[PDB]
């Protein structure tokens, strides 16, 4: 499961 | 970084990101926070990107070492996993210290205060991933409390498509699933967040639509993995 | 690392590589070299992998910063490029110091001595990439001299398919093209190395064939770029 | 132009 990335990419 | 101008630290943090020098980036942003002034939206993102990358690399290395150690069960694998763990804990403590001295207390607008409380939940969650001792329950509860305060503000002050509100819900859902042993709560939060955002997309411009839908896809990716 | 056993440093360097912690890996290998004993084949590769990765990341960041600085032509971009440059130079000086104290002088077998002299040429080449002052010609000549001594030993003592001999020729050809402004010498060296290795492949086992052909493909990739 | 990598990969 993924959390939010630092940048949109 | 006390002798360098605030504006020069911000400029060099942006250069460090371009050069993929995230340890430098985090040191420049720590110096900027320690100037004592509040951070703008763009500056908050630089602070988060820097530390998220540093601690993300530490987490990945800790997981590699922890897997080797578990398969093995001399002292070297344990010693080296402990070294990496201590360095990870030190970076989390540094971020939490910046948030406590004094970013959160000076943050009055909903966007800044939610951003910082989401970070606080994240760095306690990273501490919880490696915790085993007498304080592990307390570390879990510290993450929960920070995320919960952020959720309460976000639901009162921000629309359901706001990207900060969405990323907070995403990360708190990951907390429920991976840390708190609450997969049903994780799934419920991700589903309700997704559906409430869907119903508000009609209000948005093309650029805001793009941001909200990007995070909604992350919520959906987790729901697909969990169900 | 003086209090840690040699064998524990080697073990932890291997763990650090698996965890992609190359700065740690290089520190463990520096500690191993400083025990004063010669290195085995496998240990020489750990030393080279560690520092090649550390300096490779520095080189990539220096090139990003140098490009920004050249497009710009405040002091911040230059200052930060200089900071990265100084850190790169310090790592190169550390590697060169290990080779001079005392890896090269104790290396008698052709495989070890060629390996270390190739490294010496490489780290002077990395210094030459960022050099501009009164010593830049001398840094270039130091790289050339190390590579030339390695070439002379390799041609007397190793077959033309030996992977160390091949990688040395590859890197010395890159020196000629990118540092010494000698593209014709670079192309000649790569072509003669490739052709002489081709003619010796019939002598090799399947596993040695795989190693030699892998480096021959790198020589060919450069010749295709340069011609 | 490429130099030798640290590992075969
Ligand atoms: C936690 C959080 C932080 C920042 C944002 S954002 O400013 O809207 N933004 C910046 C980088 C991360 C990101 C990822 C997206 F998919 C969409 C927007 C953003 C949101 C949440
Ligand atoms: C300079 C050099 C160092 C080591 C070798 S090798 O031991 O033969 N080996 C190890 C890793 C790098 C490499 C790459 C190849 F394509 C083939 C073999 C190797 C050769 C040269
Ligand atoms: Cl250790
Ligand atoms: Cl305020
Ligand atoms: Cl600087
Ligand atoms: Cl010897
Ligand atoms: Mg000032
Ligand atoms: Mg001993």
């Amino acid at each position: 499961a993924g959390s939010i990335p630092g940048r949109r990419s | 970084m006390g002798s360098m101008e605030r504006a020069s630290l911000i400029q060099k943090a942006k250069l460090a990101e371009q050069a993929e020098r995230y340890e430098d980036m985090a040191a420049f942003m720590k110096g900027a926070v320690e100037k004592g002034e509040e951070l703008s939206c763009e500056e908050r993102n630089l602070l988060s990107v820097a530390y998220k990358n540093v601690v993300g690399g530490q987490r990945a290395a800790w997981r590699v070492l922890s897997s080797i150690e578990q398969k093995s069960n001399g002292p070297e694998v344990r010693e080296y996993r402990e070294k990496v763990e201590t360095e990870l804990q030190g970076v989390c403590d540094t971020v939490l210290g910046l948030l406590d001295s004094h970013l959160i207390k000076e943050a009055g607008d909903a966007e800044s205060r939610v951003f910082y409380l989401k970070m606080k939940g994240d760095y306690y969650r990273y501490l919880a991933e490696v915790a085993t001792g007498d304080d592990k329950k307390r570390i879990i509860d510290s993450a929960r409390s920070a995320y919960q305060e952020a959720m309460d503000i976000s639901k009162k002050e921000m629309p359901p498509t706001n990207p900060i509100r969405l990323g907070l819900a995403l990360n708190f859902s990951v907390f429920h699933y991976e840390i708190a042993n609450s997969p049903e709560e994780a799934i419920s939060l991700a589903k309700t967040t997704f559906d409430e955002a869907m119903a508000d997309l009609h209000t948005l411009s093309e650029d805001s639509y793009k941001d909200s839908t990007l995070i909604m896809q992350l919520l959906r990716d987790n729901l697909t993995l969990w169900t």
